[PDB]
């Protein structure tokens, strides 16, 4: 066992492993069966086991085999071990965390000795087949039972079953699992996550009679118009055969019983030598077959009994079945006839406390954020998931991508294993065992064939393998240039929009343009889009707008839900997220496990919001006062479904009212809005229309808001001119200072910077920092990349910054005066920013401060055309109150961006201080709100047509921090007022992706404020 | 081990230790003679006689035999089937099986041909290069010793299989 | 696959070969048993996988085949493209399953005859004039075995080449076969004869069928 490293051998995946099959529970009862109750032939082992951690296998005690370790403890399981903090979690991304030299792995090579001491009662051992179930373990295993050695398993994501009939006593027995972290399995598990191990899924017994259903495929075919289907069932048995045996095949909708056969064991012909006696397929007529999607998820109970002829019931297995057909056709990807327009996510099996052990209520929660945010597809990214993921998903309703365990993005090249004959066979197994477990969910609509591992003949064998044995769902893979011979579905990932990528062997094109390659006829579904990390989702509407003009451009899937955050606790215990090298491991890849729409505990960032917005499911459209409402609902009416509808003038509402929704799928409702009085003052009317869903249903609650838009309606320009003011201010001029005094207040321009370094309202002071430009932003993740200090990437936004002088520029002053005016002061600045003898930036301005006690501030900046665009172009300030709540008229309520705002709707806004502040883990520019006309904190209002951020943090202390947790809110508040800010990309997150039209690029660029107290 | 592990009734395993497949080779280290085709010292032919016994099961083959000839071996041609040497009976059948259908396993009773070969080896094939023997075919399955230590396993009768010597070989007789 | 000096002669002397993986598993039942199992996919790829890695440069080598009588299952399915992708300079055929499957490039039955149907059920073997012109049938015709000459036998041979002349998808077939399989034994007196099955004790066995 020591000698034979099984461990190191891709020629060995197994030994004494049972057949791979779909869920089995082997009731004894059929009402039990047809109910999915509980079943008592299945044990749960669900509980605390005796574990003891190794070096290398080579130190385990040979003890620990007849005996228990004193030294072990008792920790829960399914577990990580690396949770309970006996070694340490790696996170890398492509690079393997071990060296590349297959099969084999480091001689020290942590071992986790599991145990337990459990009871069986004697009538499982009378008669029939105990087996032990192992769902997860990572990442292979030798198992013994009473001292004596059963097998030995690999492929951390798929159930491992073994035969312990002939191991157990009747009383007390001993489990001996010993588990490797790595093996040569770990050649084929190169995902971009958290490298863990362990026993990390359920272990379970089920006890099965000697003669039984050994597995069971559950087919649906369709007529033309869906009105008729046949459910046909292949059933097969082991034990021996005799002729008393029958098999009833049940088909239930709810407690109705709708069709039912029975047939005894011998199939058709099938060769010359015969047919499987051992297998019978029953076929039963369904006339009106109420059909699953993600729209409605309608399913039935299939209950498959075991039985004599005479009616004795021997075992009986079940599953929920969907009427659904997937196929592709002239190009398009159809379900039940009609082209799917996939709202997709990837989604790794993360908990933040549990590692990769996934559990029942954070499936839910996640099923029913993505479901509340428009989203309708999820891709198992990068294995077979969780086996109640599957059932939640069917009954739920979502679209599944089911991809096998494979991913070798570290090798060199990609397809070093998949394109090697001798790796096809561990390669098969990770395939061919997914499809005999996964192929009767109904939520499963695409077969994936692993990720990033290149393109192999390996590929073209198991693609042919599915396309055989399962012709009912098409086969997707991405590697090797996302549209080879290996794949059903141009599957790309980071494709952008508009912009071809042609890296040699393996382009990236246009989206659109790849649809139109010559010869090219197949659908295009993104398997990975509009990389969330960070500060992210930039050009996210780009995608679908693209989505909805192309008929064959049919979605994505996002990378990805949740960001791989784990807790760590500080020395005060206090929890905090940590990434990438925060446990000692290295290499690492840092920040790049955060990427997900939500944190690690499930709550939303900004992106959220942009998503469910693009993906609403109704589109609208404004002609004159007629609404027109269309739905992209292919199989549902909207009956669930009222539209409100608000016209406001500058937030201030003037009229409202409801109207129900009553839009067939794919169709057309006109709302004429009734005449709307006139407004008397000045400003822009804006419509905003939200659709409100009345009812709870099983994945949202009571009033639920699922799609929104807004337009601007009649605009009255403001041509009064304001109150003529009687007071007039006055110039006070010394050899540092121009001051200008007006009541209580008074303004202060320091002559030798030229920014105004002070205010009073009062005796008080307004301000902590002056008031000085600001042409850079604290980096996103996007501006950043792949970069580090000991490797620069030249080509990331933040070192181009960097190496121009963006953030050391220092700001000359060219010229300073100041004009007494009839009724004002005027202030004239120029500035010039130079790096090395080059002028960056210059910035020419004015300041009018009138009788009314108003400050209006005039900026014109010029960038030079041969500097990298700047990040932004505006203000920043340390103010000295620290005020409870911001009210602004603008975009929000959350975190917007040029390129991320569509979701964002023009109204009056109140926030406390915090929510205009974005926890991102890994610190950033960030909370910035755009089309803002006026702003308001503590006693100053601002006002123009400008984007603004506003907290406790300066954009110096953000870009110097790594970890949100090491942050310290500052004196006062830091306020950036920005004329314009770049957008923040995220097509990607390793290469530029901010697009031309969000850079800024202009050359010359103007605004104003005017700054005032209410 | 080896008794322990009964690799020829897994098709799990279907070789250990087996080098890559490939093209015919001969390892020239003159242009002329790959050119010409003519014989290359670098390739050698084993086929001699060699030490043969049989047995009716591998339980019944002795330890012994894996450091030293057993004496009541004969000395044979090779390459040979040994039913045409007559240690047990050639067998013709058309479909059915010549074993009990019941995957993976075969008969308890298995003949098993102990085959061995003493031998020398050049001195600057020990001092530098890549030393493997190739078996063109065995008929069904095999494992392999070279100087008592175990090698590895193969299967398919038709195919070549190929062991790398290189770390078992010693000065003199092997 | 056959002894390596075999492809060696046929490419200096002059004849196409079909080289074959050493599959065959015409006693299971049904004859697809092991080939469907995906469990004995690791076993079948070798077979077919390490042939091809031997004998890909042999110019003789025109046809790669991917054994005999094992029915039709997945896995020749998916080592008939695993070929496809490795060397696209050959076709690929394979008889199991009714000659025509998903896992050939030629129609190749065994013993099919030129005029008369034989409509076994799941595997008929149709006259092969019918065959080529099945609905939706476009592939070339080549029996893998046809003409079994045990014994008198070869009657009706004729029958074949006229038909194999007028129709030009019938690109002909491959006789079964060469030599018998009989052993040398020898009489009391020292004398040889020639020996079939059942000549060696052997039991259950086949009798004159090796040759
Ligand atoms: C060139 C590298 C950045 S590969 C890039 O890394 C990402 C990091 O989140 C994801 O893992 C993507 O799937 C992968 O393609
Ligand atoms: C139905 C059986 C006779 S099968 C028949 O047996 C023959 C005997 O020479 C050959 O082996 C053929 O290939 C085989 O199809
Ligand atoms: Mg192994
Ligand atoms: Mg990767
Ligand atoms: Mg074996
Ligand atoms: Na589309
Ligand atoms: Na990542
Ligand atoms: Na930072
Ligand atoms: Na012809
Ligand atoms: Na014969």
């Amino acid at each position: 066992v020591l000698q034979r490293r099984d461990w190191e051998n891709p020629g060995v995946t197994q030994l004494n492993r049972l057949a791979a099959h779909p869920p089995f529970a082997s009731w004894r009862n059929s009402e039990e069966a047809r109910t999915d109750r509980p079943s008592q032939q299945l044990r749960s082992l669900n509980g605390e086991w005796r574990f003891a951690w190794f070096p290398a296998p080579e130190a385990v005690p040979e003890s620990w085999l007849e005996c228990d370790l004193p030294e072990a403890d008792t920790v829960v399981v399914p577990s990580n071990w690396q949770m309970h903090g006996y070694d340490a979690p790696i996170y890398t991304n492509v690079t393997y965390p071990i060296t590349v030299n297959p099969p084999f792995v480091p001689t020290e090579n942590p071992t986790g000795c599991y145990s337990l001491t459990f009871n069986v009662d004697e009538s499982w051992l009378q008669e029939g087949q105990t087996r032990i179930i192992f769902d997860g373990v990572n990442s292979a295993f030798h198992l013994w039972c009473n001292g004596r050695w059963v097998g030995y398993g690999q492929d951390s994501r798929l159930p491992s079953e073994f035969d312990l009939s002939a191991f157990l006593r009747a009383g007390e027995n001993r489990l001996a699992v010993m588990v490797l972290r790595w093996s040569d399995g770990s050649y084929l598990e190169d995902q971009d996550m958290w490298r863990m191990s362990g026993i990390f899924r359920d272990v379970s017994l089920l006890h099965k009679p000697t003669t039984q259903i050994s597995d069971f495929h559950v087919a649906t075919r369709f007529n033309d118009d869906f009105s008729r289907a046949v459910l046909e069932a292949e059933v097969q048995m082991c034990g021996e055969l005799r002729d008393y045996l029958r098999v009833t095949v049940s088909l239930w909708q709810g407690e109705t019983q709708v069709a039912s056969g029975t047939a005894p064991f011998g199939g058709e012909i099938i060769d010359e030598r015969g047919g499987y006696a051992d297998r019978v397929t029953l076929r039963l007529n369904v006339e009106n077959p109420k059909l699953w999607s993600a729209e409605i998820p309608n399913l039935y109970r299939a209950v498959v009994e075991l039985h004599t002829a005479d009616g004795t019931l021997i075992e009986a297995e079940a599953c929920d079945v969907g009427f659904r057909e997937v196929r592709i056709e002239n190009g398009l990807l159809l379900l039940n006839g009609k082209p799917l327009l996939i709202r997709g996510v990837n989604r790794h099996e993360h908990h933040p406390l549990h590692g990769q052990v996934m559990d029942e209520q954070t499936m839910v929660q996640d099923i029913l954020l993505m479901k509340q945010n428009n989203f309708n597809a999820v891709r198992c990214s990068h294995y077979p998931n969780h086996p109640l993921w599957y059932t939640l998903c069917d009954r739920y309703g979502l679209y599944v991508v089911d991809e096998a365990n494979i991913e070798t993005h570290g090798m060199v090249p990609m397809n070093r294993l998949t394109d090697d004959p001798r790796w096809l066979p561990a390669m098969s197994e990770r395939v061919t065992r997914m499809v005999q477990r996964d192929r009767n969910h109904p939520s499963v609509i695409i077969w994936s064939l692993g990720n990033e591992s290149g393109h192999g003949a390996n590929h073209d064998a198991l693609y042919r393998w599915i396309k055989s044995v399962d012709p009912s769902r098409p086969v997707q893979y991405e590697g090797g240039g996302a549209d080879t011979t290996a794949t059903d579905i141009i599957c790309p990932m980071y494709a952008r929009v508009d912009e071809d990528q042609p890296f040699p062997a393996v382009p990236k094109w246009s989206i659109k343009k790849w649809l139109s390659l010559p010869g090219e006829t197949r659908p295009l579904i993104l398997c990975e889009y509009a990389h969330a990390m960070g500060n992210s989702l930039g050009g996210f509407a780009k995608y679908w707008q693209a989505f909805r003009q192309y008929p064959r451009l049919q979605g994505g899937f996002v990378w990805d839900w949740v960001d791989q955050s784990l807790i760590k606790y500080d020395e005060n215990g206090n929890p905090w997220s940590a990434y990438g090298g925060d446990f000692g491991d290295t290499p690492n890849d840092r920040q790049f496990c955060m990427n997900g729409l939500v944190f690690a505990d499930r709550t939303p960032h900004p992106a959220l919001t942009e998503a469910k917005h693009q993906q609403q499911f109704f589109q609208f459209r404004l002609s004159g006062q007629t609404i027109e409402v269309t739905s992209e609902y292919l199989f549902r009416h909207s009956d669930n479904e009222l539209l409100h509808w608000m016209v406001a003038l500058d937030g201030k509402p003037l009229a409202s009212g409801e109207v129900p929704l009553d839009v067939a799928p794919q169709g057309k409702q006109l709302i004429e809005l009734p005449e709307l009085p006139q407004p008397e003052s000045a400003g822009q009317l804006w419509l905003t229309v939200r659709v409100v869903q009345p009812n709870a249903t099983a994945w949202s609650e009571a009033g639920h808001i699922s799609a929104w838009q807004q337009w601007r309606l009649a605009e009255n320009l403001s041509v009064t001119l304001p109150a003529a003011s009687h007071a007039i201010p006055h110039l006070t001029t010394s050899e540092m200072d121009f001051c200008i005094e007006l009541g209580n207040k008074r303004w202060q321009f320091n002559r030798q910077s030229g920014f105004l370094s002070q205010m009073w309202i009062g005796d008080k002071k307004q301000l902590l920092t002056p008031l000085r430009d600001q042409f850079t932003r604290a980096p996103l993740d996007n501006d950043i990349g792949v970069t580090e200090a000991t490797r620069i990437d030249p080509n990331a936004w933040v070192e181009r910054w960097k190496a121009a002088g963006h953030y050391q520029a220092e700001a000359a002053l060219l010229q300073c005066t100041a004009d007494t005016l009839a009724d004002a002061v005027l202030i004239t600045t120029a500035h010039a920013w130079q790096h090395q003898g080059k002028t960056l930036f210059i910035s020419r301005k004015t300041y009018r401060i009138d009788g009314s006690g108003q400050m209006a501030i005039t900026v014109d900046v010029e960038v030079a055309s041969d500097t990298p665009h700047p990040a932004r172009i505006g203000l920043n300030c340390q103010l000295a109150q620290v005020a409870e709540r911001v009210n602004w008229l603008g975009l929000g309520p959350q975190e917007n961006y040029p390129d991320r705002l569509t979701a964002a709707c023009f109204d009056r806004w109140d926030l406390p201080l915090s929510d205009m502040y974005t926890p991102y883990v890994f610190p950033s520019e960030n909370g910035l709100r755009c089309g803002t006309r006026e702003l308001n904190y503590g006693p100053h209002q601002w006002r123009g047509d400008f984007q603004f951020n506003i907290s406790r943090y300066s954009q110096q202390q953000l870009m110097e921090t790594s970890h949100r947790h090491l942050l310290h809110a500052e004196e006062g508040t830091w306020l950036n007022i920005d004329g314009f800010h770049m957008g923040i990309g995220g097509d990607d997150s390793w290469s530029p992706s901010v697009s031309a039209e969000f850079q800024l690029s202009a050359g010359r660029y103007h605004y104003q404020l005017v700054w005032c107290q209410k | 081990v080896v008794l322990q592990r009964r690799d020829w009734e897994n098709p799990g395993v279907t070789q250990l230790n087996r080098l890559a497949a490939h093209p015919p080779f001969a390892s020239w280290r003159n242009s002329e003679e790959a050119r010409t085709d003519r014989p290359s010292q670098q390739l050698r032919s084993l086929n001699g006689e060699w030490r043969f016994a049989w047995f009716p099961a591998p339980e019944a083959v002795p330890e012994s035999w894996l450091e030293c000839d057993l004496p009541e071996a004969d000395t044979v041609v090779v390459p040979s089937n040994w039913q045409m040497h007559g240690y047990d009976a050639p067998i013709y059948t058309n479909v059915t099986y010549p074993i009990t259908v019941n995957p993976p396993f075969v008969p308890t009773e298995n003949p098993t041909g102990c085959y061995s070969l003493t031998f020398n080896v050049d001195e600057s094939w020990l001092q530098e290069g890549q030393t493997r023997i190739i078996f063109d075919g065995v008929n069904s399955a095999f494992h392999l010793w070279c100087n008592g230590r175990w090698v590895g396993y193969g299967q398919d009768s038709r195919l070549p299989s190929e062991f790398d010597l290189s770390a078992f070989l010693r000065a003199g007789e092997n």
